């Protein structure tokens, strides 16, 4: 087939990447309150949660996506956008070890909420490729983010949309994009306040020319496995399921302060700490940031550092 | 009132419009949500019923068995291995004559574990006497939740039926509904009454054992039934355009037919899809159409072979793993070319297997249907009955 | 609101269960079920999963119940019936309905209510339905040409559990104990009581008593088979009589945590003197025996029988 | 049809007896004579009434054979339909059972009993096809064998042969030849009441006699089977000709406690001012009503001493 | 080996007998009832050496087997009727796992309401669920299947589960004269059973890990490749069953007098050798008629019976099921022929007969009747009317 | 067999559960699975009914188990793992195999031991194969998206059970007491026992003890799930902790009548001091904790907590 065949040129593309179970609902919020407000302007709209990420898992990255077009939408039934125009970051620490960027078309915004300067995003980032706009956000110190057990699985949120940080958040894609009128999306919003705040107070800095960004089929991949899927047993990690992208902090271990009681070792449910003869070792390839070692701790040796405060 | 929302919750608009008198809940992925949705409603007094906490899927069956031949109007639902292991129950309410309505948002059967969506859970129920049909957006889920109820408690059927949307694609997925209002419902959906119910007051023995004597009358009767049911289902579609305002075909949804000389023929959300490229085909001149089937159970032979046999190709597409059957696709294949027999002759009719495991059907995937269609139409000749996407096609 | 029932003399004549059914002579669970029919009184549902009580009751196409009865997979005799339960309390509240709440009673046999149907029936007391459900024991399958069941007693010749040079006994495993697997766990759970043919007075107001409860009830009752256990159809009151005598079966009302025993005897026969007019039991050593009289001094004490065991 | 497919040279036997405590042997009558036929180069069919399954105390069960020098073409059938041996394990079958039904001419019914043809001949009235009957007291020459084994297809770890099966096939040898008397003692597991049997048989010839839809069947069966519970009594199942003996009661030692009456599985008892009246109609003749009495009222006399 | 009358239930014992299957899992249900009353014998009485658990339902029997097989066992199970669909849920997994676990089932109708004869529909409604099928009409069929079955599924091409079906009572009751074979002639027919995975801790395997929708068409088509690599093993299968047992069986279609009939009568299972009788019968009236009886049911031989049912005038289909709502309103068969010989759906005419309902017996009659309408309607070339239920609408 | 292990710093340092599972940050079931597989040893077969030690495990295609892992239904774990024992036990008296005997333990949540797997849980005790079946229990149907289930809490907030103002406190039920349930009726049931990730050393020497029985052996974990519970990843073993302080879990073996309990608890915290912690709790008033108090003091009182209680 063709990709002029099958094209859709007034088609809005935007994927939100968030924390699991902590962040999922304001992912969920964003897109929705986006194609709410878009929907308000007389355009076509959908939005879904990324099927796959289901169920999110406490810290794992998962996705929300919105589709907005002036014309009827001929590509429903997908699991997820392959170009997307506008990719926003709920939390910070999502610039490391994850696919952010992958497929974005030229003249998109990446948002990002964090506290942190936009030069230190970038310098996380590496190639922002056809990015024409990086924005930044302080929504933590706009609104908090909502956790509910309604609205899962397709069922309605009962807590409503946009309440915490997916409005100062969606904001600032607005002033960045202007995807969708403002004032529409502030009839959407629980809490419209913290969404004005977003708006005026994200900071949006365009980046210098790329012109030589490429321009593949990403969903139409296939993943083989042995004979009935049947698999070898790991012997001593299993790689597939890398689960280090998952931390948005670390522990840090003082060994003049620890008494190697190894109380942190036997808690860990990810099985990253290893008995030394100079202490515990911690696992970083696979270490969630759980923070169940540091809370288990009896010495105070160990400290949760967020991710970001490290070059790793 | 359009909202835009799931296929899970626009199916739980339609049970409480129907105002359902028990319901048996069960998680399982996808179609959770469904309940989720019945279990708020009836926790804010949205809906007043009876809510049961089923131990798994045969009891949500059997729960859902007895309070149907107690007189109150049922509802439940499942997904892949839940379908299945509810088996031995479908049966029993079919030839009790109980119209209980099972929601199925579709998901592949184990093994291993996977969460993406296949025809092939309900496809297994075909042979159980229900009323079968698939919802292709979230709009339609809701509408054949009222019609089906309908068609399903009319006195001249009171058969069970299967109210089926693809997994994730409909269930999940965001689309907008017009969600009916209390009076339309009241309109167009009267209260469920049986020809047999558990009453102290007019005891009445239901299954008793028969000896094999009394088996062909019994057998016989209720496929009196079965095929009784396409009259009753043409009066609730007409009936239902007039009090909805919305038109759907029985049997078949047919787009771009007219002129086609190939077309693509299927079920389910993936149809839509197969619509969109059709279209796009047609702005190049290419004289292609598709033709969603609307009811799986019971099978509209004649309505098929009446409607369906003016093409030169007909590529049936199967999003199920249908093994060993006839033709080596799936149902609708071994089905539709049963239906078409007399032509066999002319109208060429090929298999295509696709959206295993829940993958997408993509437009790329329809482009090269219809063009081993156009090459089928040329020819005369089907080199394979079955073509499995995307190894083989 | 059902009356305690104080003799035969007081016992009501009106039959629920009417003479015509393709029941053995001499059947123990047929007369359980004229006996629990009759104290059901008419504004009763029975629920029959699969089993004698049902196929031997309605070959062919008929029935001998004169109240309404719905015949339910073996599987799913509490799910049936909560159902029904369900359907009644939902009907009567919508004004739906002007009907009475009736007495919903399951007549499963054990393998419909120890075996396949256990899950049906624990999910049902834990949901806590307006049920009284109903085992009647005659310790095997007894439809399919008699099988083994997990209330079959050890050493029980079927054709499942044949004896032999491997297997000399025959049925190697101990009886699972259903009344005392119920009893505890389950908090909706008002009444649990065990009875027998051979004392139909208690038992008849045992069933009164489990449907004056306005939760869920359990009761348990021995049944004689003269086909499956392989004595004279004549003997079938006597079998009952001395399986309480003998302990091989014991009478009591389980009500908040202890046990009150429902009939006074002073003594006790060995097993012998039960098990030797049943040849089920014919292929048995004394040895065999002596296993049996310990299993059931264990079962006896647990329930708090502590009279002696004295040869006739 | 009838022409067309007809067998004329295969032979029908059906035998009659009580379930669970007869069954054994009925089973045994049919497979000792087919597994004799068998080692005369016949082709043999025999098998239980699968209809009549799970088999109940004391109801009529059959049991049946075939044999033919031809093929059997019939094999997958439910009964025989035109019987040319009628065999009773019991003799109060010949009252209230269809036991004559559809037999052909040269007929023999062979009946297991201690008592006179002639008693016997008055309870049949009209015999028909009928042309000889014959009377065996297998009684005393064997038991009536009973087991859970050789039940629903499989097989019988108590052998073929050794209880009243026996005399009683000796019997049906004696009057009709179907089979070699050695080939039978042969297959037996008690040759020894067997010979007796084919020789203590004593065979009448009867008089000379002259010879003797399922649409409906659809607008019969109700709305999903679904019946109206009785009132009275359920006559889909009239269980009065399970008896081989009945309960009699004597008024002058009936004290009408009624003891009997909450003892019935069968509800044939009715408490009434003149005492307890049984119900003949339904009464299976267990003698549970008879076990329980404390006046010793009751007593269990053989059915065939009632003419009624 | 030694000849003997026995039912249904004993021939397929003897065959599991001789497999010395490693563990049975037991549940009584009629008709089925009598294979494991004789399989408990034969470990009772020492005559082979297994487990013998005695599953409480039979969902848990197929699961008892399931976990058995993954551990390297050779298992056997059975069941009927509504024993058959409450065992549903564990079909896909035993077959998608490749455990090629054998069951026996002895039809018989389903509910409601209870009924003890046989029909067809209990087995049919796991036709998708990717197992090897088949009927078999005689005692002496079935115990030889038993053995073929396991050697085909075994085998580590296929590496699939087996359903060896058989009518209800008919087969399964009625006793019938076969032939036993000796253990010797097994040992050199059926392999030692061997996987390409196991439950070994010296070996650690993970078994049936959770997939993500990317993964799905290639697992099902791997599974769909062993399906149609059945037919050729199936075939070397059948050449070994003749050079060893000394019968010769056709692994598709068993065909009666169809060298030069006109019309014939398509099904499967008991029925079909009365409709061999009815046909011979029928010969000496000058009606040229024969019989297709169909062998293996799954994975269904499509082009096979292209080729060589395709030269008929008309072709009567015999489905004694209660398929309800299919496609042509006759049953599975019927549907599943004309889809077959579809290309030639001009010239042979197809219709189906629907009949043996609740397990009442296929008369010889109704046979009669069935071969007079394919009569008519290969004279006309008009079929009226798809399907015919019998005796209501012939 | 397997000794006693004497404490965290005398545990065995061998990890068969290795780092790499789509298992939430601090995932209590995770643990548990740690501990349990750690204490196995490399002689062990595992097997997992479908739930979140699934799921989460195993997705996708992979997974972290170092011995031997199949895959089970939700509905037969008991049943499979009646399998592979009898499988085992035929391959090695029939000389088919060199392998040993073993450990054949199962994993089922409290859905696939309490509800819909109850059933051939049971039969498997009946049976009396050499199988430790262990329930971690999370209280609810977690992967699903936290539905309730027969052991979650009474007025827990689920998807299933939302509060609502027909149903205030969201679910009306109270839990059902698994491990008594079966701990009666089964003859061959050599070992009952709770335990909890709290406890780490005193879990993994119940499955040893467990494990050393040579019969069939159950164990009932409770392993606190942050997401579905709703409370911080670090805070699973102070929920832990919290819940036997509280009584709402009881710590103990039971063998033969006896309760023998695990840990010393000389005064019990109020259950709103566990329960206030957790945001499915957040909707009740205090009516409705006065009704949890009533509840945990009979369920303490039953197994011999007579301890007071007394507020912080
Ligand atoms: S038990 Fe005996 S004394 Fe009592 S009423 Fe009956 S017949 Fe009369
Ligand atoms: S939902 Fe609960 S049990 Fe499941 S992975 Fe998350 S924390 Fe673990
Ligand atoms: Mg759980």
């Amino acid at each position: 087939s063709t990709k002029d065949l099958f094209a859709e040129p007034n088609l809005k593309q935007i994927t939100v990447w968030a924390r699991g179970v902590v962040m999922n609902k304001d992912a969920r919020d964003i897109v929705v309150a986006l194609t709410e407000a878009a929907a308000k302007e007389g355009k076509y709209v959908q939005a879904w949660e990324n099927y796959v990420d289901l169920p999110d898992r406490i810290y794992v990255p998962v996705r929300a996506y919105a589709r907005i077009s002036s014309d009827p939408i001929e590509s429903k039934y997908i699991y997820e956008n392959e170009t997307p125009d506008i990719v926003v970051l709920v939390e910070e620490s999502l610039i490391k070890g994850v696919p952010i960027l992958k497929g974005i078309r030229p003249g998109s915004t990446l948002v990002v909420n964090t506290k942190r300067s936009i030069d230190t995003i970038l310098e996380f980032l590496g190639d922002t490729g056809n990015l024409a706009q990086i924005v930044t956000v302080d929504a933590n110190s706009m609104a908090e983010a909502v956790m509910t057990l309604s609205g899962a699985e397709g069922a309605t949120d009962a807590t409503g949309i946009g309440a915490g940080i997916a409005a100062p958040i969606a904001g600032a894609v607005v002033k960045a994009t202007g995807i969708v009128d403002v004032e529409n999306l502030a009839a959407v919003v629980k809490n419209p306040a913290a969404m004005r705040r977003g708006y005026a107070e994200a900071q949006v800095r365009q980046l210098p020319p790329h012109e030589a960004v490429e321009e593949v089929s990403a969903t139409e991949l296939l993943r083989q496995m042995p004979f009935a899927g049947t698999v070898p047993s790991p012997v001593t990690e299993n790689e597939g399921m890398v689960t280090g992208n998952w931390r948005i902090q670390r522990p840090i271990i003082d060994r003049e302060a620890c008494t190697e009681c190894y109380t942190c070792w036997i808690y860990c449910p990810d099985s990253c700490i290893t008995r030394t003869e100079e202490g515990p070792v911690f696992n970083m390839k696979y270490c969630k940031g759980c923070g169940l070692c540091t809370a288990v701790c009896p010495s105070g040796a160990l400290t949760n550092v967020p991710e970001l405060d490290f070059k790793d | 009132k359009v909202r835009n929302i799931s296929g899970c919750v626009a199916v739980a608009h339609g049970v409480r419009l129907a105002d359902v008198d028990v319901i048996c809940s069960y998680p399982i992925r996808p179609y959770t949500g469904i309940m989720s949705e019945l279990a708020r409603m009836v926790a804010d007094g949205e809906l007043d019923a009876e809510f049961v906490h089923g131990e798994g899927e045969h009891a949500q069956l059997s729960v859902v068995y007895g309070a149907s031949a107690a007189g109150a109007r049922v509802f439940t639902g499942s997904s892949g291995v839940g379908v299945t292991y509810a088996m031995e129950v479908y049966s029993p309410i079919s030839g009790e004559r109980l119209p209980v309505q099972m929601a199925i948002a579709d998901r592949t059967l184990d093994p291993p574990g996977d969460f993406g969506e296949e025809h092939t859970d309900a496809e297994c129920c075909r042979d159980q006497g229900w009323i079968q049909g698939w919802a292709s957006t979230p709009q339609e889920a809701l509408d054949n939740t009222l019609i089906y109820y309908r068609v399903g408690e009319d006195q001249r059927v009171l058969l069970p039926q299967y109210a089926c949307l693809d997994g994730y694609f409909v269930s999940h997925i965001l689309g907008p509904v017009d969600i009916p209002d209390e009076a339309q419902v009241k309109e167009f959906l009267p209260p469920y009454k049986n020809h047999h119910v558990l009453d102290p007051r007019k005891p009445q023995i239901i299954g008793p054992q028969i000896e094999p004597a009394m088996g062909p009358p019994l057998q016989y009767q209720r496929y009196q039934a079965v095929k009784g049911v396409h009259k009753v289902l043409e009066e609730a579609c007409d009936e239902f355009a007039r009090i909805f305002g919305r038109k759907y075909d029985p049997y078949l949804d047919e787009y771009l037919t007219d002129d086609a000389e190939v077309i693509i023929f299927g079920q389910g959300a993936h149809m839509e899809t197969a619509k969109a490229v059709a279209r796009r085909l047609r702005n190049l001149g290419e004289k292609v159409g598709v033709a969603r089937l609307r009811t799986f159970r019971p099978f509209p032979t004649e309505q098929i072979k009446e409607r369906l046999s003016k093409f030169k190709a007909i590529g049936v597409l199967d999003v199920s793993a249908n093994f060993g059957i006839s033709c080596s696709g799936g149902v609708l294949l071994s089905e539709l070319r049963a239906a078409l027999y007399d032509y066999g002759d002319k109208v060429k009719t090929v298999g295509f297997v696709a959206g295993l495991g829940g993958e997408v059907v993509t437009h790329d995937e329809f482009y090269r249907m219809f063009q081993k269609l156009k090459e089928i139409a040329k020819t005369g000749k089907v080199e394979q009955t079955s073509y499995w996407i995307p190894f083989e096609l | 609101m059902l009356d305690r029932i104080a003799s035969i003399k007081k016992a009501p004549d009106e039959e629920y269960y009417v003479p015509g059914h393709r029941t053995c002579a001499g059947c123990g669970p047929a007369l359980t079920y004229r006996l629990v029919a009759k104290a059901a009184g008419p504004n009763t549902i029975f629920i029959g999963p699969t089993g004698c009580m049902y196929v031997a009751n309605t070959s062919y196409g008929c029935g001998p119940w004169r109240v309404p009865w719905i015949h339910a997979q073996i599987t799913n005799g509490g799910a049936v019936a909560s159902g029904i339960e369900a359907a009644y309390k939902a009907m009567i509240r919508k004004k739906k309905t002007d009907a009475e709440f009736p007495n919903i009673i399951v007549m499963a046999g054990d393998g419909g209510a120890v075996d396949i149907g256990l899950q049906a029936l624990s999910a049902m007391l834990y949901r806590g339905h307006d049920v009284l459900f109903i085992c009647y024991d005659n310790e095997s399958y007894a439809n399919t040409g008699i099988q083994t069941s997990p209330t079959t007693p050890y050493g029980a010749n079927t054709t499942f559990t044949p004896p032999g040079e491997v297997v000399p006994e025959g049925k190697k495993l101990f009886p699972k104990d259903n009344p005392k697997v119920i009893a505890h766990g389950h908090p909706e759970l008002k009444y649990v009581a065990t009875a027998s043919i051979g004392w139909p007075v208690d038992l008849m107001n045992k069933v009164r008593k489990g449907l004056n409860q306005e939760g869920p009830a359990y009761i348990h009752i021995h049944a004689p088979c003269p086909k499956g256990w392989q004595f004279p159809a004549d003997k079938t009151i006597e079998m009952a009589k001395l399986a309480v005598q003998t302990g091989m079966f014991q009478l009591y009302e389980y009500e908040n945590g202890e046990y009150k025993l429902s009939v006074k005897v002073d003594k006790r026969k060995p097993v012998s003197e039960y098990m030797k007019l049943q040849k089920r039991f014919a292929h048995l050593k004394p040895e065999h025996i002596a296993k049996m009289q310990a299993f059931v001094d264990a079962r006896c004490a647990e329930v708090g029988i502590t009279v002696p065991v004295v040869a006739s």
